[PDB]
């Protein structure tokens, strides 16, 4: 599923280590306007294609590290993919295909509390039971 | 395009207002002070001019403009340092009597007690006995009264005026384009022609003119008073011809290549001269001509604005081979764009150079009556190698700013700086390996004997009278050097250094210079340097490499070059940043550089310096100790550090009394600093807001809240204290020690 | 000093407690 | 050709035989040109009275050792047999000169190839059998020439011996091989071949080295190169170079290492005393040939390999612009493409190491890694333990070898144990039948079998050092 | 009596550790 050429110079010791073959690997698409130099997310400077490009990453901070960069070369159309040595592909960035800075009606509030910091109970209260004071 | 002079005229207005405007020059600090971090940050961005304005050109200005102030303050210095020496010394007595006279160029004034200090150094004379070699410079100068040191003294203070005014012109007045300053090839060009080759020829001249007949008369046994002022020697020519006949001949044989006709003031004598145990002047003088003559040469490799020279971009671009891509291409650009990519380099390299001047002057003692003076080798000696240990880490520094401010992917793509950064997990991993492998089989060395000697087996340990470890290379360098001269340096009489072999050099009853003999404690100390060198590198190495990124934090350029981590998640990212390579690197310099010191005192006083008897058997400080006792750390401790601490912890109610109070206040100011590096902000500020508390509780709380000391601070004030406690110990420890054996 | 045999008797006495810190340790972890 | 610059200028007749044939007798003359004139040279400026070895005469120590005009005690009474070599080799020169300036532009460029006698000259750097014809057919005059220091040393007057310091003529060679290969095997000396303490010795060396090169001569030139030959070896035009290359090396440390040290070959009375000596200040003529050749040895070992790494990189396809340092294929892998860690011989000595060699079970590699690692293991527990100067330093040291290698088998069992549980196979590089626990059990029993076997092995070579 | 520290000493300073570790590591490593 995932399309796009891998960058020119995208070859150095900070890439994919056995964990991409062994628990999991991350892919970053994106599709340029031009062909132009970024820096990679471990060393080297990369040169990205005209057209769909296809960047293989050990970690999914990599992605959102790159992501930023692209940013900055005035491209928002990068694609973050969690790959497991099944071949699952899972589009994991942005989420829902708006990104998470931007409100998107659809999204329901996780770990919210309904009350200021300050009003968490003590530990003494929640003393050997499971929850915790920020539960 | 050409090299020209191109300014502005009058860029910067000259007023006191901004003086009275504190953080003027950052937009942050200029809203003023909330918080007391304002009052640290306003002394941390002060200098730092790239976070001032974006502006290159006018970054130039400020730098070029700062460096006038530099030279006028260093200027300032040494008219400083040759005023006191006019003035408040025992420099005319000590001419008189180099090997009994103590130099001495600082008087204290009788208060509190402390006129105790001013010590009887000889030439009745009370003062503190100087170790800076400045009495052993001026006799090399060819200075023979104070009237001179006064004449240079003021010449000095001009000369710091005038630097002043040139930062004031450059910056206020007449400062220079961008352009003007990335004249790289003109810059080179007079500054190796100019700077070093006329410096060097005008030197020469100096020493051909003035100094070798002044300092030849001098040898010779004639009265101060009796020997002839320097400029009698160039209106008197017979002066002159009776010391170097080759005067005679006059300036024809030089137009005429028949250049033996001043093989006499022109020499390639080696060893030293026996009377001084300094270098020969004639050898100085012919040194710095043929310096002066390579430098004149050398500085008209690259082309200015006449077509003939090299473009080192070109030499730097055609330099590619099959392993290394682009190779040198991309760094001219590094190189002429960042200022910290410049100053990277320069600190590198002359750090590495005052290093090897440390080395060169112990064994090729160039100064008259330098060699002798115990006190002062061994000073200057630490000194240097000092000044260049904080200058390599500096380098690393401003190589790790360069690679997270500077570094531009375009300029530098399949280019050395661009592969470097693509094996950088292959140069670090196999550098942890050989910084292992060395400290295993270098300090473990040193355990595997402490633990012989102690389970009473000498005969199982690694020493030169059970299982041996000689530098048989260093051994035969040694040879080498020593067979040098008649052999592969035919025309020396010497060889360059005693310290190779020959003979023992002795003036008065004291050894000059003698063969340095390396065994099984020169082999262990010599592999300890490699390991704490690999280590301090490693350090540095791995700070520039992952300065930008890494596979831990991959947008660490973002985060910036000094940030004090990443917070506690992945683990805890403590110390990520290339500040903070630096700030570890500055521990394993510190470690590095006191075990060359320590290796060197210690060497030098067992094995070189000392007494010689009529019959020629040489008495040495710590009679040979070094072999059997420099091969375990209870060796160092027992033999090294508490036995040569005698003279320091015993110096009170002596005019040493003071290094015996360094020594304990410098112990302090190193005790002091683990409280920064051990402890963390959080505490700090938590106390502070209890003591806060109090202030407020009274109506004293002060309107600039106080702040607990930044994590980088901290870490900057712990390191800070930490080196300046534990050098100034050592600082103490040596002078206390020499002043009383040396 | 001590006979060899109050050496054996004190290593054979001592196997009782070595055992029944074993049996503790063993029931502590549970 | 066109390609090469006038830097690397000789580089452009590689291919063209008549150019590169038209070089060698050239060079050929250059050096029959020097060995002639500075004979004279030698010749004109030397004093009877003054010893040869602090003059800086280097020539003529080589004619005065073949017993060209000596009397007794080494003394120089005529100097006509250093004449007639020094004219017949500077007058060879002229002749080869001539063959050279030929061949180099007038003769053709390319030598050709045809069933006609000018056509047997002819070569190509494919065809195997031709330059092997052609390694026999100078062997035969190597041999020759060996055969005539033979004759010079039997027939012809004899060689000088220092042994009574007069030119005896030599009767009865070593023809003994167990004597003669006995100095290949270091049997009498360390210095080895350079252990020469007599000329019995020397000319029986020439003469087992002279059938030998004969022997190779025809053999050579009557058989072509067998397939194991034909893979293990690379076959361009600079790879012959950079063997030769490699060879001189050899040679050039050889009698670099022989003038050092020996004095039979190289008498005091010519080329002075043994070692680096310098007499009144003069540096010895053994001092500048040993010296010279040993530095010219390193130059042309710097010369193999130049020549041997740029016939590997071209011959594994690779140029000198996109370099020897590549990607995995998939660029984003950790990994980069090296000569240390993708070259054939790396790749090829890898797999065939026991812990990946196709064909051996679990066993057989625990086995061969257990002699291997057992075997060296000895060494360091004998030589350098706390009993190592005691009689009891061999058994002591066998007794910790085992020892070490009973921790390092639990650490196996451990690391199996860790490993294997139940289904979940280990990972890392291992082979296909190292990922059972049973397996590993073979491995692990291998190892220790074999590192005992090879402790117990050393120990015995140890103690039987005799 | 004294030949028991022959047999405690090293039993203390190798059997026990290597039993040890040998256990406590194959208990920390086992799923
Ligand atoms: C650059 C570094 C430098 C340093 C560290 C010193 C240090 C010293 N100077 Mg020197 N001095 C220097 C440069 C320097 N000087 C220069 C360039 C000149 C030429 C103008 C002098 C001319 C000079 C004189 C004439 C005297 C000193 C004196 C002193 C000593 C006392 C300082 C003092 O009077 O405080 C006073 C406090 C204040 C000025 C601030 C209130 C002190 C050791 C004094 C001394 O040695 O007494 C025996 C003294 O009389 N200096
Ligand atoms: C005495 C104090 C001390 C010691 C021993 C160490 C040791 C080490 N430092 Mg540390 N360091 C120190 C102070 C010390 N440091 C301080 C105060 C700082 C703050 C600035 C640092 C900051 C620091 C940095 C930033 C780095 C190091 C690194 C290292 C390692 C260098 C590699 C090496 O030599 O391994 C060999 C091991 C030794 C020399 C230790 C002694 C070995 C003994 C003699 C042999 C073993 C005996 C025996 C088998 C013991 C086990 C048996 C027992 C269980 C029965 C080494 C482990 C570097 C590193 O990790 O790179 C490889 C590194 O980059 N240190
Ligand atoms: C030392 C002995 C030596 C000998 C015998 C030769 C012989 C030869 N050289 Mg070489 N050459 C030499 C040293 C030598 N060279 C050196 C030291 C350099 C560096 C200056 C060169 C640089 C050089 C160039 C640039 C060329 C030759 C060429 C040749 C060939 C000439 C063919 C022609 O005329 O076109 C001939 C085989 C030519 C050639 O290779 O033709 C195919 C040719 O173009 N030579
Ligand atoms: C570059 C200049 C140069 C010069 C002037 C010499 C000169 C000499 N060589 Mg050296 N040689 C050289 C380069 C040079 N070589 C190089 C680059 C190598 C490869 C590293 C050698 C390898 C070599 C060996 C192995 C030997 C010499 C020997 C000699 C000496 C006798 C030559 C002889 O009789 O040939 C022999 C002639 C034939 C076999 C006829 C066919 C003579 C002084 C011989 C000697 O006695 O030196 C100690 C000797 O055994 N040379
Ligand atoms: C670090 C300390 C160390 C020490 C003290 C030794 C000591 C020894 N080695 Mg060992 N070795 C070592 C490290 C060490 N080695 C390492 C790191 C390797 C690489 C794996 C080797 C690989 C090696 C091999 C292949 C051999 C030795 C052999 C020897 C023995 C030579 C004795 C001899 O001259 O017999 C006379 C010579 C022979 C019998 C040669 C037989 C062929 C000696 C006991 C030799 C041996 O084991 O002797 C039986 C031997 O063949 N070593
Ligand atoms: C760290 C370095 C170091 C070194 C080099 C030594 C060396 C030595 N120790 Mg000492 N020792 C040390 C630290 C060290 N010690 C420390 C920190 C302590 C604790 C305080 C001791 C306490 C101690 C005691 C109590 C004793 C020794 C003894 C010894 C000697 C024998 C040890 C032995 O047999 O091991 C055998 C070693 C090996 C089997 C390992 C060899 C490693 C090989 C050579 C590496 C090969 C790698 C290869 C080159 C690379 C790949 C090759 C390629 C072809 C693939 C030996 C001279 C003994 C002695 O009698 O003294 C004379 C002894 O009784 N040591
Ligand atoms: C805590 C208890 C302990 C004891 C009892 C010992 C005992 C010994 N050690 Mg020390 N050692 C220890 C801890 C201990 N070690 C630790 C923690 C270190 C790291 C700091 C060392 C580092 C060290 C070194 C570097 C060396 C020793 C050596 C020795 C031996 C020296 C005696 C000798 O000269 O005869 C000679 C004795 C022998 C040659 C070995 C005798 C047979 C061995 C012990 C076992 C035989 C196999 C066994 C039956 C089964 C497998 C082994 C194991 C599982 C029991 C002795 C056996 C030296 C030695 O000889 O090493 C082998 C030596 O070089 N030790
Ligand atoms: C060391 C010898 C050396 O530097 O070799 C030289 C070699 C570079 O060869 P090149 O011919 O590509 O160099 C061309 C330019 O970089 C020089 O102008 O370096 C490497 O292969 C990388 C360094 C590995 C070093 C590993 C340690
Ligand atoms: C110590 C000091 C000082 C002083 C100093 C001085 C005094 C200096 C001077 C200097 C000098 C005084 C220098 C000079 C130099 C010169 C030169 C460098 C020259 C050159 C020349 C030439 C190069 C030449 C050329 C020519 C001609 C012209 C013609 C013919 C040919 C010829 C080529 C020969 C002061 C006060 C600052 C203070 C601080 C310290
Ligand atoms: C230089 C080089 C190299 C080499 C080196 C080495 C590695 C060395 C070492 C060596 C070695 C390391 C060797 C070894 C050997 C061994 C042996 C030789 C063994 C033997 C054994 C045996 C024979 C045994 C037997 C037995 C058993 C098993 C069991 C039972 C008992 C018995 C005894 C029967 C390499 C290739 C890397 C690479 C390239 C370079
Ligand atoms: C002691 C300590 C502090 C406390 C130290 C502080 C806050 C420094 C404050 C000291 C200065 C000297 C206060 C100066 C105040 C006035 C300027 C003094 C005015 C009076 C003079 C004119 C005499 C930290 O903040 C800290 C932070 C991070 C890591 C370690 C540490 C740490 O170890
Ligand atoms: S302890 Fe300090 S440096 Fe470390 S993560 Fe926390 S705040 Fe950052």
């Amino acid at each position: 599923t995932l399309s796009g050429k891998t960058p020119l110079f995208a070859g150095s010791t900070g890439g994919l280590l056995t964990k991409a073959v062994e628990e999991e690997k991350y892919a970053i698409t994106w599709t340029s306007p031009k062909a132009q130099v970024f820096e990679l997310p471990t060393g080297g400077a990369a040169t990205m294609h005209e057209g769909e490009n296809l960047l293989y990453i050990a970690r999914k901070e990599y992605g959102i590290a790159l992501g930023g960069q692209l940013r900055k070369f005035k491209i928002t159309n990068y694609k973050i993919y969690r790959i497991l040595p099944s071949g699952e592909t899972t589009f994991i960035h942005p989420a829902d295909g708006v990104f998470p800075e931007k409100v998107n009606a659809g999204r329901e509030k996780v770990r919210f509390n309904a009350r200021s910091i300050g009003e968490n109970p003590n530990p003494s209260q929640v003393k050997f039971s499971g929850k915790a004071t920020y539960d | 395009k050409k090299a020209r002079v191109i300014v502005d005229k009058d860029p910067v207005p000259t007023s006191f207002e901004k003086w009275a405007q504190p953080g003027h020059f950052d937009r942050t600090l200029a809203r003023g002070p909330k918080t007391t971090t304002w009052i640290w940050n306003l002394h941390a961005l002060a200098h730092d001019f790239d976070t001032h304005t974006s502006d290159l050109e006018d970054i130039s200005r400020k730098i070029f403009a700062a460096h006038f102030g530099h030279l006028a303050v260093v200027t300032i210095w040494l008219s400083g340092m040759i005023f006191h020496g006019a003035k408040f010394s025992n420099y005319e007595a000590w001419l008189s009597d180099p090997l009994n006279v103590r130099p001495s160029a600082q008087v204290v004034w009788p208060i509190v007690g402390q006129d105790i200090l001013n010590g009887d150094v000889g030439g009745g004379f009370h003062g503190i006995q100087i170790t800076s070699g400045l009495f052993q410079v001026w006799r090399g100068w060819g200075i023979t009264n104070s009237f001179q040191l006064y004449c240079t003294a003021i010449g000095g203070l001009v000369l710091a005026g005038l630097f002043l005014f040139a930062g004031w012109f450059h910056y206020h007045k007449r400062a220079p384009k961008l352009e003007w300053f990335q004249n790289v090839e003109s810059m080179l060009n007079h500054h190796l022609q100019v700077l070093l080759g006329c410096g060097s020829l005008g030197w020469a001249g100096h020493l051909i003119h003035v100094s070798a007949p002044i300092n030849k008369l001098m040898d010779a046994g004639v009265a101060v008073k009796d020997i002839p002022l320097p400029h009698e020697f160039i209106l008197n020519k017979s002066l002159l011809i009776d010391l170097f006949p080759g005067f005679a001949a006059g300036l024809t044989p030089f137009f005429t290549l028949n250049w033996g006709q001043y093989a006499d003031f022109l020499t390639f004598k080696g060893g030293l001269n026996p009377v001084t145990g300094g270098l020969w002047m004639t050898d100085i003088a012919h040194h710095h001509l043929a310096i002066a003559v390579v430098f004149i040469i050398a500085g008209h490799q690259y082309r200015t604005n006449w077509g003939i020279g090299h473009s080192i971009k070109e030499i730097l671009e055609n330099h590619k081979g099959p392993f290394t891509g682009e190779g040198h291409k991309g760094l001219y650009e590094n190189l002429t764009t960042s200022w910290h990519a410049q100053l990277a380099t320069n600190l590198a390299f002359l750090g590495s150079l005052t290093i090897i001047i440390a080395h060169h002057m112990y064994a090729m003692p160039p100064y008259p009556y330098l060699a002798t003076d115990y006190a002062t080798q061994l000073c200057i000696f630490t000194h240097h190698i000092w000044i260049g240990g904080f200058l390599i880490v500096g380098g690393a520094a401003h190589a790790a700013i360069f690679m997270v401010r500077d570094y531009d992917p375009v300029v530098n793509q399949n280019n050395v700086l661009d592969r470097v950064i693509r094996h950088r997990d292959a140069i670090i991993s196999h550098l942890n390996w050989v910084c292992i492998f060395l400290g295993f089989h270098s300090f473990g060395l040193y355990i595997h004997n402490d633990t012989m000697r102690a389970l009473g087996r000498p005969q199982d340990m690694f020493s030169d009278t059970a299982i041996q470890l000689q530098p048989v290379f260093a051994q035969w360098v040694q040879n080498l050097h020593t067979l040098a001269p008649g052999g592969t340096a035919p025309n020396a009489l010497e060889p360059v250094s005693y310290a190779f072999g020959g003979g023992v050099l002795a003036v008065g009853g004291k050894v000059a210079m003698m063969p340095i003999a390396l065994g099984t404690a020169d082999f262990l100390i010599h592999h300890i340097h490699a390991f704490t060198i690999h280590v301090t590198v490693l350090i540095l190495l791995k700070g520039v490499l992952f300065a930008r990124s890494s596979r831990l934090i991959p947008d660490k350029a973002n985060l910036g070059f000094r940030f004090p981590c990443d917070g506690p998640g992945r683990g805890g990212t403590c110390q990520v940043s290339g500040w903070d390579h630096v700030f570890l690197g500055l521990f394993w310099m510190y470690n590095s550089l006191s075990i060359v010191i320590f290796h060197f005192s210690w060497k030098m006083q067992s094995d070189v310096w000392g007494t010689v008897d009529a019959a020629g058997n040489v008495s040495h400080i710590t009679g040979g100790n070094f072999a059997q006792s420099a091969i375990t750390i209870n060796g160092w401790l027992r033999d090294f550090l508490w036995a040569q601490a005698s003279q320091v912890i015993n110096s009170y109610g002596s005019a040493l009394s003071a290094y015996g109070l360094m020594f304990l206040g410098a112990h302090f100011v190193w005790a002091f600093s683990l409280m920064f590096l051990f402890s963390g902000r959080g505490y700090w500020q938590e106390l502070i807001e209890s003591i806060v508390w109090a202030h407020n509780k009274l109506k004293v709380a002060p309107a600039i809240q106080p702040r607990a000391l930044s994590i980088t601070q901290g870490r900057a004030v712990g390191v800070a204290h930490y080196l300046l406690g534990g050098i100034a110990t050592t600082w103490a420890f040596f002078h206390a020690h020499i002043l009383s054996v040396g | 000093s001590i006979s060899d045999t109050q050496v054996y008797i004190a290593l054979v006495v001592a196997l009782i407690p070595g055992l029944l810190a074993w049996r503790l340790a063993t029931e502590l972890y549970k | 050709p066109q390609q090469y610059g006038w830097w690397a200028g000789n580089a452009r007749f590689i291919n063209l035989s008549g150019r590169l044939l038209g070089a060698h007798i050239a060079h050929a003359g250059l050096i029959i040109l020097w060995a002639g004139a500075m004979t004279l040279f030698e010749i004109t400026k030397y004093n009877p009275s003054l010893p040869i070895y602090e003059q800086g005469l280097i020539l003529l120590p080589h004619l005065a050792t073949l017993g060209f005009g000596i009397g007794d005690g080494g003394q120089i009474i005529d100097t006509y047999p250093y004449f007639v070599i020094g004219v017949v080799h500077l007058v060879s020169s002229a002749v080869l000169a001539a063959g050279g300036i030929y061949h180099a532009l007038l003769g053709p460029e390319v030598l050709p190839e045809n069933n006609q006698f000018p056509g047997f000259f002819g070569y190509d750097w494919e065809d195997e059998d031709k330059m092997t014809t052609i390694i026999g057919i100078h062997l035969l005059l190597l041999g020759a020439g060996a055969w005539l220091l033979v004759a010079k040393a039997l027939f012809w007057g004899g060689l000088y011996d220092s042994t009574v310091a007069s030119v005896r003529v030599i009767t009865e060679p070593t023809v003994n091989p167990a004597r003669i290969f006995g100095y290949l095997f270091g049997a009498f000396g360390k210095q080895g071949m350079a252990a020469v303490n007599n000329l019995e010795d020397v000319v029986g060396g020439h003469i087992w080295v002279g059938i030998l090169c004969i022997g190779g001569g025809f053999w050579h030139i009557l058989t072509q190169p067998f397939a194991w030959a034909k893979k293990v070896l690379f076959w361009s035009g600079e790879a012959y170079l950079s063997y030769s290359l490699a060879a001189l090396a050899y040679m050039g440390l050889l009698a670099a290492y022989f003038v050092t040290v020996n004095d039979t070959v190289y008498p005091t009375e010519f080329y002075g005393p043994l070692g680096f000596s310098s007499t009144s200040g003069v540096i010895s003529v053994r001092t500048w040939l040993a010296t010279s050749h040993f530095a010219l040895a390193i130059v042309f070992l710097s010369g193999h390999i130049w020549h041997a790494l740029r016939v590997r990189v071209l011959e594994a396809g690779l140029n000198f612009e996109q370099g020897v340092v590549n990607y995995l294929d998939t660029p984003e892998l950790g990994n980069l493409q090296t000569p240390i860690n993708t070259s054939d011989l790396t790749l090829k000595f890898l797999v065939n190491l026991p812990i990946y060699r196709p064909g051996l079970s679990a066993f057989a590699r625990g086995l061969e890694i257990g002699m291997a690692h057992g075997y060296f293991l000895l060494g360091p527990f004998v030589k350098l333990g706390p009993l190592r100067n005691t009689e009891f330093a061999n058994q002591a040291g066998l007794l910790a070898t085992i020892g070490l290698l009973l921790i390092l088998s639990i650490c196996l069992w451990l690391y199996g144990s860790a490993w294997f549980q139940e289904g979940k196979s280990p990972q890392g590089e291992l082979p296909e039948n190292l990922k059972t626990a049973k397996s590993w059990s073979e491995f692990n029993a291998g190892w220790i079998v074999g590192s005992c076997g090879g402790a117990l092995f050393a120990y015995l070579l140890v103690t039987n050092s005799s | 009596a004294s030949f028991l520290s022959s047999i405690f000493v090293p039993v203390i300073g190798w059997v026990v550790p290597i039993a040890t570790f040998s256990f406590l590591f194959l208990y920390i490593e086992r799923e």
